[PDB]
This record gives C-alpha cells, structure tokens and sequence, in this order.
RNA sequence: AAAAUGGAGAA
RNA sequence: AGCAGAGUGGCGCAGCGGAAGCGUGCUGGGCCCUCAACCCAGAGGUCGAUGGAUCGAAACCAUCCUCUGCUACCA
RNA sequence: AGCAGAGUGGCGCAGCGGAAGCGUGCUGGGCCCAUAACCCAGAGGUCGAUGGAUCGAAACCAUCCUCUGCUACCA
RNA sequence: GGGGCAAGAAGACCCUUUUGAGCUUGACUCCAGCCCGGGCCUGUGGGGCGGGGCGGCCGGCGCAGCGCACAGGGGAGGCCGCGCCCCUGAGACACCCUGACGGCCGCCGCCGCCCCGCUCACCCGGUCGCGCGGGGACCCGCCCGGGCGGGGAGUUCGGCUGGGGCGGCGCGCCUGCUACACCGGACCGCAGGCGUCCCACGGCGGGCUCAGCGAGGACGGAGACCUCCCGCGGAGCAGAAGGGCACAAGCCCGCCCGACCCGCGCCCCCCGUGCCGGCGCGGGCCGCGAAAGCGGGGCCUACCGAUCCUUCGCCGCCCCGGCCGCGGGCGCGGAGGUGGCAGAAAAGUUACCACAGGGAUAACUGGCUUGUGGCCGCCGAGCGCCCGCAGCGACGCGGCUUUUUGAUCCUUCGAUGUCGGCUCUUCCUACCGUCCGCGCGCACCGGCGCGGAAGCGUCGGAUUGUUCACCCGUUCAAGGGAUCGUGAGCU
RNA sequence: ACAGCGUCGCGAGGGCCGCACCCGGCGCUGGCGCGACGUGAUUUCUGCCCAGUGCCACGACCGUCACCGUGAAGCGAUCCGCCGAAGCCCUGGUAAACGGCGGGAGUAACUAUGACUCUCUUAAGGUAGCCAAAUGCCUCGUCGGGCAAUUUCCGACGUGCAU
RNA sequence: GCGCGUGGGCCCCUCCUGGUAAGCAGGACGGGCGAGGCGGGACGAUCCGGACGCCGGGCCAGGGUGCGCCGCCGGGGCCCG
RNA sequence: GAGGCCCGCCGCGGUGCUGACGCGCAGAUCGCUCGUCGGAGCCGGGCAUGGGGGCGAAAGACUCAUCGAACCGCCUGGUAGCUGGUUGCCUCCGAAAUGUCUCCCAGGACAGCCGCCGCCCCGCAGUUGCGGCCCGUAGAGCGCUGGCCGGCGGGAGCGGGGG
RNA sequence: CCACGCGCCGCGGCGAGCCCGAGGGAGCCCCCGCGGCGGAGCGAGCGCGAGACGCCCCGGGCCCGCCAUGCCCCUGCGGGCG
C-alpha cells in the first residue's frame, strides 16, 4: 500500500480541516525509569532466574502501521491505523 | 546421575594409596654445611626393594656431621650401585655413578636422577626405573642449568639443584608382557585401587557421561574441552590431535 | 621447461 | 486395497497446443589398392486405447487397460 | 532488537569515483602432416532493486529485499 | 479337575489425570565449579609506548588555460618580477588565510597501557631452624563484571479425536449445501475460502454501455483493430461462494480525501457477556456536485485480539510541610501481542518404572453387522464334433453362513490367565471314502454330477513355535464348533 | 573383566579429583609415572572423508563482545562517545575424535559393459575383507550337499531393505 | 429475593446425515424411561393400555378366553400356523 | 618338577531337571545333576567408606527380608477435578443430562429447569376461529447452472471420405 | 462440627441514629464505658457537591458529580446561567 504525502484532515488545535504532512511512527527507545521497568529490574535481581512470562509463540506476519499526521501550520499530530498490510511506502511530494 | 568414579577417587578411602610395608620416602640426602663446602662420604649398607617402586631403592648411611651418631638414608639406586660403595654427596665430589653433587658441576651430557626441582627440595624428576634426565647446557651468568626431562621437554633448573649421577636401576621393567590378568593384580594392589576397569560404555547412563544406550557407544565426540566441569571431564581433554598417525 | 598418439596387409 | 510414474519407429528413449525427433537396427550411397572405420542419405510411429477439450492435443483433461516402483496400528 | 558485513556475464569471481575486467562454458580462427593439448579472438553482467548526494557512483550515503556472523529478549 | 466368568492382587498392558519418579539433550529457567578482566590486599624505584590537547612543518596528479589545479578563501595590491579582471575549468592559485585527510616533529603538571628491577607485604621449599634458599608487588584471597558450564538442580512437555499415536485441524472466522420453506440444529459430513491486496481498486459529480450474436471493412486467419445492428447482463465489480447491480454498483473522465473529529445507541454471536463485523444518529469540520443529495473507505455477507506492561499523541491534574526547574505518575485512546485466536512462559524418553482411577476407552472372549472370506440359488450369452443345461456356465441377479478379516465399542481394567501343541470328550453337515438310489459326453474299467445318509474311517513322518503351509509315505486320507473347547490338566 | 593394543592430558609456580569453609586424595608419587578414555590374546590387516559437530592452536585479532577506566554534555540524577579481557566469529590442524562412505551423465567393434573424465549434493563416496550371518525386507532367495521327504543345517552366489 | 441438584443420558414415533451394514456413529418435532407402581407383550427399562394415599363394592381398557392358567361362543370364507 | 594346567574330596559357587516344595522344613529350602577346587582362590576377626551419598570384574547390582535413590521421626490429618462410604420417620413440592466460556473434554462458572421465601395488584393462554404479512422444502419442471438419449427437417461456411 | 469472612432471609431492641469495645466501678446476669458503622454522593485527581414532584412499586421528569458546549459577570483558567 501507499500513503499520501500530505492529506487534508481535522487539527484539533485549529478545530478545522488543514494540510497534513505523513510519516512512519514507529515505537520508541524502552526507558528505565518507567514505572514497569522499575518494578521488572527490581523482581529480576536476585536468585530465580525468570519471574516474568516471556512470550514466545508468535503467529501474527504484520503489524498494523500508524502513520504521524502532523499538521502543517498548528504541529498538531494525528495518526492514522491502516489495515495489516506488509508493505507500506509514504509517496515523495 | 551418580557421582563418577573419578569424583569418587578424590575422597581417598579404598582408592588412598596401598602405603604399608613400604621402605620409607626417598629423597636425596638434605643439603648440609659440609654438602655445600666439601663432601660427606656414606657407604651403601643395602640395595632393597620399595612395595610400589618397581626401581630398587638403597640403605645409604652417612655420618651424622650435627652429633656423634650415623645417619641412614633412602636413595633411588641408579644401576651399578653395590652394597660396600661409598657414596659422596657434596659440591666437592667426584663424577662416578651414585654421587650426588649440584647440577652446576655435574658436565653436560651427562646422564642423572633424582634431580632436584629447585634446590635443596630433596628429589623431584628421573625418579622411576629405567629413567634419566642429561645436562643439557649450564648458563653460568644466569646460575642456570637446561636438562632435558624424561619426556623430553627441557627445564631450566638452578646450577645449586643437585642430582645422582647415573640412570636409575629396575631398567626395562614394561618390556616383559604382563601376559595374565593375574599378574595385573599383584602389581595394582602393591600400589592402589584403580584396577579391574570399566569402560563407560559399560556402565549405565546415571555411572558415566558415555554412559549406555541400546549398542555401546561414545555418543558425542570423546573429545572434552578444557573447562569442562569435575563431572564432565571423562575422555580425551583438551586433545590437540586425536588418532594414529606418523611420528 | 613441456613435446603420447598414428586400424588391415599389400608392395 | 489405496499411491506415484510411464506407455512414442523393430529396440530404445526425447518431445509436450502448430513436427514426429536422435541413436541403433536398416539398406543404400560415398571412401580406399582393398578392408576397417567414418561420413551421408532412405525409410520406420492407431504416439496404449476412448471420450471430452479445442481452429487445432502425442501433448491438456476425464475414463479405462497394462506394466513398473511404495504399502499395513505395539496393546 | 542492535552492531557489523555481502549480493558482478550462462556460471564462478576481481574491481574504489573518471573501464566493465579475468577464469570457465560457448562460438569460431589459428596450431599440427592429421590429431589431442595449446594460443588467440568474439559475444555475454536493470554491476539485487529504489531514491538521493556528486563534474560524473558497481563503488559514496540512505532505503528495500535476501544472506551471513556475533550479541540482545519486562509482551 | 468340567463348572462355581474358583481363590490369590484397588490390571503391570492401554487410556485418562492440568498424578509422579528415574534418565536424556542444542526443552524452559537456572546453580556450584573453572576461566578471564578490572578494583582492594600492595611496598619502593626506573624505562618505554600510545591517546588527548596544543603545535609547527612536509605533501597531495581525470586537462584547456600557466604546471599535479586537496578544499572553502579573499583580492587591482600585497611584496613576485606576478599581479589581477583577462589569457581560464568541474573549480585560477598573486601576499596572506584558515578547513579536512595523511606523513615528519616537538611539546605537556593531561590520561591510559606495557616492561624491568628491588625487598619489606605476601608466598612456598630445606633444616633436629648446625652453620640455607626460591619467588615477589605478581600469585592467592575477596568484591564486581563478562564467558564456559545437564557436571548439577527445579520445572514443563497443549487440545480435539468412532482407544491412543501417526496424519489432519469445524482450535478464531466466512459462502453455498447437510437442514427436513420462521428461527435454531450434529459429525475427523459435502464443495470450497480467511490471516491479505488497493491513496486508488477510495469519496463524489458528469457522461457512457458490458459480454457477445449477425453482417460488413488493406495486410487479417481461431485469434488484436474499425463500423453499424440487436443486445435483461448471458460482462465486469481484488481474491471463496452466494446474493446484488444497467442513463449503475460496471467503464471512463474531472475534482478530491469522510480511509476526518467528538459523543452515543442498536443489530449479529449471545449468558442476551465480551470480541470482530456492520448499522442508526446528535453535533464539529470537510469533499463532490448547478443543486437535491451523497460520503466514517473498497456493493453485501470473511480478512482479526483482554488485564499487566511498554511506546506515542492530546489537554490538564498530582507528587501529600512548601515553592521552582527536571523527572515520575495519572485520567483520555492508539500502537507493540497472545492464530492453541475469552489471551500459561515450556523438549524428549522410560522394557527400570510408578500413582489415582477408567470397561467413560484399546489389545482379548462373547454379542450386533457381513464389506471381505466362505457357501448356495436364479437367468441362459456361449463351451461341449453336432448339441444352452452329461459336465460347464460368462454377463448380471437374489440370498445364506459366522469356520476369514474388518466395522463397532454392548459386557469385563478392586484382573474371565492371552498362541500353538499334547491329552480327552462331545457336537455340526455345507459328505472325502464306505451305504442306498438316480443321471452321464455310463461298452468294461475307471471317473463325474446329484438326492437321502453323520454309523465308521480320515493315519505315520521331514522342515517350522507355528495355526496354516509344503513335501514324503500308507489301506491314498472332508471341512468345521464347543470362552479362537481344553494352563488349580500339562508343556 | 582381562593380557595386548592405541589415543589423551600433565614437569609439580603442574595435572586430575575431593571440598561449606579450613583444608585434602592420587602422592612414602615423578613421564618405564599418574590421571583420563576407547578397543579387547594371537595371526593378518585397519581404506577414503575435516563439509557437519566436537577438540586444539606464544594462530591471528577480522567482526562482535562487559564492569571498570577515560572524554563530552547536563542543575544533577543521567546520557552519549571511547576503550575493549577471555569467549565466539575468522583462519589453520585433528577421524585408533563423534561420525559419514550416494546419485546423475558420456564411454566400441555381439550388446549389455564401463576399464575412463565428468558433474551434483554435503566433505568423501564403501577399499581389503565378509555375507541371506545373532546383520537380507522381499524370503520358506537361488544353485549345490545331505534326507524317503527338510521354513532347519553346511558350501557357494550377492546393487548387501539397512555388511 | 435466596439457593440446590444437574451439565456421561438413552429409547419410541416419524423425519434425516456418514456407513456394505450394525443392539454403529451423528442430528430434528413430540413423547417415554431416567425418576412411573399396576395389567398385558411367555420372559424385557423404554412396547400396548394405564400413570400410584388406605380400603370395600361396581365397571371395564389393553391383551386375551383347549389345559397348565383367570376368561368363548355363534356365523361366513380359506387351509401341510 | 613348571603351570591364573587337567581329573577329583572338603570348601566355595549354582547349570539342568524348567525335579520336590509351593496352606513349605524354609519370606528362596531340598534332592540329584553340575561350575571350579593353588588361583584375579576360600574363610574368620579388627577397621575404613553414608544416602542423590557410598561401593560396583557394571547386573542400575549392592548398602541388615528395603534400592532406577536405605531406614526412623517429624513437616503431615501433605494434596487429589479421582474411587469408596456418609447413621431416624412422616408429609408437602420436585429436576437435569442442554446454551455460552474455560490448558476445556472424568471438572467448573453463567443461563435454563427446580425448591423455598415472599411481594404486589392487574386480566391470562404450547388452543381454535378470523384478518394481514413472511418462508423456497415435498412435489413439479428443465427457462437458468450443470447434465443427458436419440429421431426428423434444413443448409452460409465447414470436417472427412465419394464423383 | 467449630472458628472466621461475605451474601441474603427472618426476628428482637432502639431510631438519624446506633453500639455488654478495651477497660474502669472494694463491682464481675449490675453500673459506667471510644473508635466504628450509618447519616452524601461522584470524580484518576485538583476537587465539587443533590429537593420537584410521590401511600407503595415501576417509569418519566428534574437536581449533584464526572465530560463537552454557549452566554453573562464580581474577589477571574474564578463565580453565575443555561
């Protein structure tokens, strides 16, 4: 599939449709002072090897791909979820 | 599993040497005064035979330079040595078999046992029957004698370690076949429990790492790495080439 | 340095 | 049982939607002093049958015949 | 996940900004009295793709697909 | 010793249990051990090598114009005399400037690293400490950090299922059927799909007509293009299947992004709970169109995912004695998943084996069945010199039996001793020989068919555990049943 | 089990074990030794293969790969560089290490046949022997011997499921 | 409102699916047994009648009426249940 | 006068009969028949080694009738969706073996059925009639989708044979 | 069977209240005796905060909190009204 380098959509900010560029979001860098960090770091240390389940049976072959609207004028971003697909290309302007 | 026997051996308890009836520890008689300045003389009173030496030993007695007595000591006899010969261990002693004088003065080339691992250690290499070690080079600056051990590998021990001149006795012992199982026995038991052996691919899975399946085989590699764990260690360790070959 | 080969028997 | 492959000149073995192909046999023609080779011709096919499928099928597809390899769950 | 590397005629395999190499296969010249070697030509590579940056890119730098190596694993 | 499925014994086989244990390994998670690094233990002196920073200096080769133009410079004077601006490329370079990449320094009170001693820590040997050594700031030890590590622990090893395994997945979902005209219906029933693809294959407006017949028109025929004509869709609309569709939902254009935002409700499955999917609105913002309208993607029915955690957006709150900056948290809702799809984190083996149970469930006996195995009958195409029937009988048809194996799972798992032989009894007839008839393609002899007939006979041996098989032999040798008769009868 | 036969490690500032630690065993030992393993007297031999998996390199340091230490930034928590020990990777060695030892073509002049050179997988293609064997599915193999008659037996034969 | 048992069912009638079939497996409406006494079907869990406090008399269902064994005759037709 | 030499007694083993026994003489004995009988021999006493440990000429053998992990006490009246049992009488009512989920399939939850406790007042039905709407099965049919068996009558072009 | 926790039912006392808590009273069946729970909810929180009816039950209507949106204004990211 490919998505549009820019689409006219509703900025919240301005609370009207404007020109929004498109990118790729992707999951950020896993921080250590998360709170879930904290309390899996904590459980970890010590004798006992695994204390929490490691999920290993994975089945799915796509993620759903969430595209960063950010508008042009406003910076208000809005994502967009398309549907499973394992291609996905963000056209040049 | 079970403990291996290797692990099992590391306790003693039937597999701690069979020590009694045994001569004594022979060692080369402790450095002295008049070892380092001069020799003492002592005379062989008797040539007899250790429980588990296949290599004779020897009653040598030397005067007691301390006191008023005699002192006795239990040599390894390199071959040729007689009862009546008078022994001299000392700096100053002259090179005929059975002398024991430092490795510095002892020439190159020249066959010795019972050579001491560093000075006054009192005995260490060439102590089994039939083996020697020679003088390979002394490097005077460095106080330093290269000799070449049994194995052959060279060591470079200190001129002050001292030496018995001569190729220990009971040489060519392993030449004759022990042809019997029996004759197996009566050798083992003057020495430790280590005979009958069983292979591992005898003995069950829980005895042994090569342990048992439905045909007796090594399963892995019989090669084992270096840092294998106590248990684990049981075949070829750390073997650089495996196998028959030339050379 | 390398440099094998060459149906039948008839003159 | 059921499973896969094939069936094409006389022998083989290809082909594989547009011919039948190469070797051998099989004669002939060269070739030489003659012979062996060798070369080159000439010919050889219900393509195992049938139905479908096509403008057209040896081919692709169904049916069937024949061979040829694979086959039975301890209690 | 991360850090690194690879992908070149039919095939193997060089090649760092300024050509498209060499081996093999093939096709022929030559070679020899005739072979076999041997020698020499000729043709053969969106230089995985895609976009950029560059006087200009197989090369550089991203991407995207495979492949490798080592390390990673709160879902 | 036939029977009391005689007594032993909560089947040991088999299966089930979210019951074990022994063993294994590249199962999941680990642990001693050991290797390696750095620190501490731990003194006292040297020597070299880098780094970093300064800092001079030497270099830079695709060619017209001036010769190899490293680069970004600056500029009609610096100090050349050349300059320039010329005369030039991909960019001119004069005196002075730095900037990158190299080389050659030197420098430093900076920071690493390696090497060589020394002896006092430490560390071993020798001696009856009797007239001695060997190491050495290392090694060990210890604290951290990284490796190897079934040697050793702990645990796990899905489900469904005409027993279980193997093999499939009706284990989440969809179409037509099964399904018996509301709805609902089962199967390891039938014929098939789904885990994706498309910023256009989407929204909207306009216009259009599709597949083809038929007849025509250079190459041109089966086949491409161009015309009329008639064309109810016989085409297309991403993919299964069924519906649906014609001034359209197909096709082609032109414009666009509603494939938005915020709040709900409902229908399907249904406990009337989720979830996917749809649908109906109240607003905000848009697009298309002249407008009316239509639009929350793809005509409809499939194409997907809890809590916890993470990551990101939006607007605010809180950190609890204040306040400020950072950081953390929280309400809101997307994404990163659990395909075994309402969602443990998980490999084998066991004949060394268990445990609790199960005839909910296999092997074994009986019982139902009879495909298969036997064993008959009907028809009469043909065979039999001729001649359908002396003897045969195809092609079909209708039965029977339980002496074959299946199919099944009714009975038995707090136990019905499971093959064969040997021994011994009895029974059956679907009769091989003998008896009595009768028919022959019955001259005799011998065969062959058929009806009644179960009294007697159906043996001895070689090989195999064999039942069976196969061969030898005789006085020439049927087939079976009795818990596959028969183990407190045996072997 | 065994004698024999190999293979392996190891010179004591060691190896292999024990071992909560303190400390031990082999060791009153010393390579004609000790520990670890295979195979299992003779007689005669032991082929090929280092791809895979082990194992080993004073064999390199390639890529990775930690604390620490060292820079840079910060208000600091911190973060980012650098540094990079073993190990692995890389390169060699090693089968009396574990193990493996197959196919496809072309190849006359009975015509099969390859004896020769050529490929593929994945490194090599089963050599000397041996055989329907305690190892052969088909199988109660075939051909001899022995018997009156033999799923046994003995001698042969051998694309030998699967020596 | 509170809560219990249950969540192995199996038969009959008719309608069905797979299978050669099965006292086989899987479904549907109603009924039954389960959990339903009793009389009959010789015997039987489910069939045919009837569904039950304890009794006395009366009626009579279903199924029968030689004798075991309660209760039968009459008529027409057929005839090796 | 040599030998892990042979025959053979005691001894020490334990082969066969698959003998006796099998409510025994005996929780492994008995009788014959055997293996060996100068040796890796047999036997006594002392001592050493201890439970995931020991010891093992290896059989998972042996460790006091216990060994693929001894025994004793305790944790422990371990846990069991799995078996067995669960104790007076009468009366009144009276099921379910199905729907959905679940590592679920020998179990449970939620619904249904069912009992008890009631509470409140407004009309109720497994029925027929009458009216309105729906449905695509039996049958019937071949227009649709897929089959099918042949006759007859025409020819534009055909596909073969004829002239 | 007993303890303890939770659900619901009945019953007794008292009622916007209610309560032998531990304890203390030369007193233990007598007297005195706190929390607690209920009486106000809702929101993650900052916080804000219920009257409109009615035998009873059910429903509608309306008020309070949470969330949005207008409008007005003080002591203003605050108050009022919708």
């Amino acid at each position: 599939v490919t998505y549009p380098a820019e689409r006219r959509t509703f900025c919240k900010r301005e609370g009207k449709h404007t020109v929004h560029k498109a990118s790729l979001y992707k999951k950020g860098k896993d921080s250590l002072l998360a709170q879930g960090k904290r309390r899996y770091d904590r459980k970890q240390r010590g004798f006992g090897g695994q204390t929490k389940p490691i999920f290993r049976r994975k089945a799915k072959t796509t993620k759903k791909q969430v595209i960063r609207l950010t508008c042009s004028s406003c910076k208000c971003q809005t994502f967009q979820v398309l549907k499973r697909c394992h291609r996905l290309e963000i056209s040049r302007l | 599993g079970r403990r291996i026997r290797v692990q099992r051996k590391g306790a003693g308890s039937v597999f701690r040497a069979h020590v009694a009836r045994r001569l004594g520890a022979a060692k080369l008689r402790a450095n002295d005064f008049a070892e380092r300045t001069g020799s003492v003389r002592g005379v062989v009173k008797a040539i007899l035979h250790d429980r588990g030496r296949g290599a004779p030993l020897a009653r040598v007695q030397f005067p007691n330079m301390r006191g008023e007595g005699r002192v006795n000591e239990l040599f390894i006899a390199p071959e040729g040595m007689y009862t009546g010969q008078e022994v001299f261990s000392g700096n100053k002693a002259t090179l005929h078999i059975g002398n024991i004088l430092p490795v510095g003065n002892i020439p190159e080339g020249t066959y010795v046992c019972n050579v001491e691992e560093k000075p006054m250690d009192r005995g260490c290499l060439a102590r089994a029957s039939g083996t020697y070690c020679l003088v390979v080079a002394h490097n005077m600056e460095t106080n330093k004698t290269r000799i070449r051990l049994p194995s052959g590998q060279k060591k470079l021990i200190s001129s002050k370690a001292r030496a018995m001149i001569g190729l220990v006795a009971g040489g060519g012992r392993t030449d004759k076949p022990l042809l019997k199982a029996g004759n197996a026995y009566h050798k083992y038991k003057a020495k430790r429990n280590c005979w009958p052996v069983v292979r591992g691919v005898a003995m069950n899975p829980v005895d042994h790492p090569h342990g048992g399946g439905n045909h007796q085989h090594i399963g892995v590699s019989s090669c084992v790495p270096r840092n294998a764990v106590p248990g684990q260690k049981v075949g070829l360790i750390a073997a650089r080439r495996t196998g028959c070959s030339g050379g």
